[PDB]
């Protein structure tokens, strides 16, 4: 979040987070206005659940395209620099960063691509900076007749209006499937009860029932069993690795 | 040594038929006494596969990595060691390497100066330079039929394997054997071509014939059957 | 298709638009089953008579 | 009524709601057609008997 | 036409706008001003610079 | 463009063209163009929108 340098849109840095505790309480320590419009999940105290893997991506977006980063959206950079799938589930965090990126000397380190001749698939990385050719005549390293450079700098200056001010953003993406979870919220464990009608919570698998010993020949890679009706019939304890 | 040697004469590879091999557990969910229908990448039934013979005609050419590869080798004394992958197969770009030793396996993913015929005798005669290895992980050795299924979806490299002890000199036998998952390797880059390597006691010099088959996976729908136990005992290829 | 997950992942005014589809989808299945049973029962009564 | 325009003349992320209305509407209409035939077939079989 | 109107006024800065929200629970909200999920009415914030 | 008589600095022929089809490939023949800068729209794609 508070890195010294953030990479450009055309080359965003992707970061992998696993095997730890994700406390989501630190989001309210940064700048006051930090947009938290979430897809698929509700951040209003309902982020305390287990996920499988987490990918973090960061770049700097101008206000003319702040809302381009959204599923099923098109625009200048949505289809050319960063594409989000329609079925994307996750959260996008955005906040103003005029006090950092904008400088009196001049910030020209940020670029965005315009000439590609092809769209972007969800989560595509385009790093080539070759001169685009829009005509039959090869560019051969010179501009002019249907030969324009795809990479255009941003020219962030503080003088410019709030609309053109640079905002630092970050986007969080998760997945919640049958694979064992690696990142979990701050929940406290509790002892195991057997042969009693109690509630239970196994990494978000909330339910009600009676837990007993199971004779299932679970294989080491197998997490939980299922029955004919396609319902969770047996489970494995995350701590003692016991099949119930 | 891994310098330019042309001792092996190139010949068209033979072809053999894979009857009911190449079935793997597609999920961690445990089922018993049901028939479940799933859609996933699979080796089509009765699909013929390339046959390669190594030795002094060692057949170690480069082969494309086309959406998952089935691998098998009926050879004694585990002559084969490991596999390598990548796009340009040199230090210019990132590549993935998997090898094996007497008592473990070494998996790294970093730029290597691969020579023309990397092979393992030899100890580290497969490359000469290393840029920066983002992942590394050592576990127990995989160690006469040995089968392997390679899958690289969403950047998670997955390996399914099974060691079936048989003693014969024929082709792939008729029979069923579901492949169980072994590891999951998050690498995040793509692979187009791949190549194998073997333990050769290069210079007299110890040598022996080695064989290995290669088959490609396709998106199909299968109907796997689970018995009252945990095992998969039969399957049906829908579009055969 | 799991009710517990939907409740434990969405805020209350969000979940309503999600449970309603599930409830109506499942209510349709039960109504379909009963209608077929009523039709079959009438055929059986003809054979019983 | 034309579902092609819903994909194109209207944005992808919200179009799934409109498609759901069309899919649910037509699927129910198909269900109604079958139920009448089951009733009609019972009436015919009484005549055939 | 309404049965009654209840007005509550106090000095709250814009930083507390998101935490003191209709139906959105917060740490400060649980201890100072809690609103029901089904709150009916409107909230008006006025500048006092 | 191929007009021998051009307009003055403070008296420019503000010509409005409507109910027509616009082609920009034909005007690109001349190689003496020096500056070609577009604001708000791409240099390409102009035919479509
Ligand atoms: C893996 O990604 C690389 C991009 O860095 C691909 O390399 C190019 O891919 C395009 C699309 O097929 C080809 O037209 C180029 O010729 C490729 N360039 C080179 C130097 O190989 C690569 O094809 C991708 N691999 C797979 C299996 O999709
Ligand atoms: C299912 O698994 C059980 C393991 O608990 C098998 O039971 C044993 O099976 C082996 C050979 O299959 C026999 O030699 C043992 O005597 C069995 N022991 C017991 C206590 O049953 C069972 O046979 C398996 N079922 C199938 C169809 O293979
Ligand atoms: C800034 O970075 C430090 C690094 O540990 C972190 O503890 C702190 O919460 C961050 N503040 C933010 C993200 O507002
Ligand atoms: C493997 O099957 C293909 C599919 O038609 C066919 O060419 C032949 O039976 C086999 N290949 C060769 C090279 O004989
Ligand atoms: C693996 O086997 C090699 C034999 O070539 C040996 O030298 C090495 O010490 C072993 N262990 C590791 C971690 O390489």
């Amino acid at each position: 979040f508070n890195a010294t340098r953030f990479a450009s849109v055309y080359a965003w840095n992707r970061k992998r987070i696993s095997n730890c505790v994700a406390d989501y309480s630190v989001l309210y320590n940064s700048a006051s206005f930090s947009t938290f419009k979430c897809y698929g999940v509700s951040p209003t105290k309902l982020n305390d659940l287990c996920f499988t893997n987490v990918y973090a991506d960061s770049f700097v977006i101008r206000g003319d395209e702040v809302r381009q980063i959204a599923p099923g959206q098109t625009g200048k950079i949505a289809d050319y620099n960063y594409k989000l799938p329609d079925d994307f589930t996750g959260c996008v965090i955005a906040w103003n960063s005029n006090n950092l990126d904008s400088k009196v000397g001049g910030n020209y380190n940020y670029l965005y691509r315009l000439f590609r001749k092809s769209n972007l698939k969800p989560f595509e990385r385009d790093i080539s900076t070759e001169i685009y050719q829009a005509g039959s005549t090869p560019c051969n390293g010179v501009e002019g007749f249907n030969c324009y450079f795809p990479l255009q700098s941003y020219g962030f200056q503080p003088t410019n209006g709030v609309g053109y001010q640079p905002y630092r953003v970050v986007v969080l993406s998760f997945e919640l499937l049958h694979a064992p979870a690696t990142v979990c919220g701050p929940k406290k464990s509790t002892n195991l009860v057997k042969n009693k009608c109690v509630n239970f919570n196994f990494n978000g698998l909330t339910g009600t029932g009676v837990l007993t010993e199971s004779n299932k020949k679970f294989l080491p890679f197998q997490q939980f069993g299922r029955d004919i009706a396609d319902t969770t019939d047996a489970v494995r304890d995350p701590q003692t690795l016991e099949i119930l | 040594q891994c310098v330019n040697l042309t001792t092996r004469t190139q010949l068209p590879p033979a072809y053999t038929n894979s009857f009911t091999r190449g079935v793997y557990y597609p999920d961690k969910v445990f089922r018993s006494s049901v028939l479940h229908s799933t859609q996933d990448l699979f080796l089509p039934f009765f699909s013929n596969v390339t046959w390669f013979h190594a030795i002094k005609r060692f057949d170690n050419p480069v082969l494309p990595f086309n959406d998952g590869v089935y691998f098998a080798s009926t050879e004694k004394s585990n002559i084969i060691r490991g596999w390598i992958f990548g796009t340009t197969l040199d230090s210019k770009t990132q590549s993935l390497l998997i090898v094996n030793n007497a008592t473990n396996v070494v998996i790294k993913v970093c730029e290597f100066q691969f020579c023309n015929d990397p092979f393992l005798e030899s100890e580290f005669r497969v490359y000469s330079s290393a840029n920066n290895c983002t992942f590394e992980y050592v576990s127990q050795p995989f160690l006469n039929l040995r089968e392997f299924v390679f899958k690289n979806i969403d950047g998670y490299f997955k390996i399914y394997s099974k060691h079936t002890p048989i003693n014969l000199v024929r082709d792939l036998p008729q029979g069923f054997s579901a492949l169980e998952p072994l590891v999951d390797l998050p690498i995040g880059i793509n692979i187009t071509r791949f190549q194998t390597l073997l333990a050769l006691h290069r210079s007299g010099w110890t040598a022996g014939a080695a064989a290995y088959y290669v088959g490609y996976l396709q998106p199909r729908t299968f109907l796997l059957k689970y018995n009252e136990n945990g095992t998969i005992t039969d399957a049906v290829d829908c579009a055969l | 298709s799991v009710l517990n997950d939907i409740l434990s992942r969405l805020d209350p005014p969000e979940a309503e638009v999600q449970i309603d589809r599930l409830i109506t989808g499942r209510l349709q299945s039960l109504q379909t089953y009963v209608t077929q049973q009523l039709i079959r029962a009438a055929e059986i009564r003809a054979s019983a008579n």
